[PDB]
């Protein structure tokens, strides 16, 4: 697998037309504040096709 | 007044746009910046571009990831506020900046 190529699987809101966003903050998937650490309902928003 | 900053968080974990006016030059730049808590003019880089008696007027608007600037200059008499009269601003630039915007600040 080649992991140089990434896609965002989670975001707070849909993009506006031609909106670009390189941010890498932890996505909060539920009730609990994630404070920049991975865990239950606290996910890295990028993935790779590999 | 010699510049502006625009963005969502304005600094840190998100992108933001900087403009600076520099005697004869103009500079425009976009990055995940970390500017001062109280910015100043006087004595990353995911987009970049380079080039009382008066009133300078401007409009800034963001549409479809482009950022549009219009402007006008005029002489004035009125000391208190914006003078009653009429002129229309004309387009300067239409920049493909792509970022989201929510907040701004003046540089002076
Ligand atoms: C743009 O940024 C603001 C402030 O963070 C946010 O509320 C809004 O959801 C964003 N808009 C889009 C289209 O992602
Ligand atoms: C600001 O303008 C001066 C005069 O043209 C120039 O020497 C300087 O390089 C400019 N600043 C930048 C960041 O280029």
């Amino acid at each position: 697998g080649n992991y140089n190529y990434l896609y965002r699987l989670f975001r707070k809101s849909n993009l506006k037309p031609f909106e670009r966003d390189i941010s890498t903050e932890i996505y909060q998937a539920g009730s609990t504040p994630c404070n920049g650490v991975k865990g239950f309902n606290c996910y890295f928003p990028l993935q790779s096709y590999g | 007044i010699r510049g502006w900053i625009f963005g969502t968080t304005l600094d840190s974990k998100t992108q933001s746009l900087l403009i600076v006016n520099n005697a004869t030059n103009v500079v425009i730049k976009v990055c995940e910046f970390q500017f001062c808590n109280d910015p100043f003019l006087g004595v990353n880089c995911t987009f970049e571009y380079v080039s009382f008696k008066n009133l300078r007027e401007f409009v800034f608007k963001n549409i479809d990831g482009y950022f549009k600037i219009y402007s006008k200059h005029t002489p004035i008499n009125l000391v208190r506020g914006l003078p009653q009269g009429f002129s229309a601003l004309e387009p300067l630039v239409d920049l493909p900046i792509g970022i989201n915007i929510t907040r701004f600040q003046t540089l002076l």
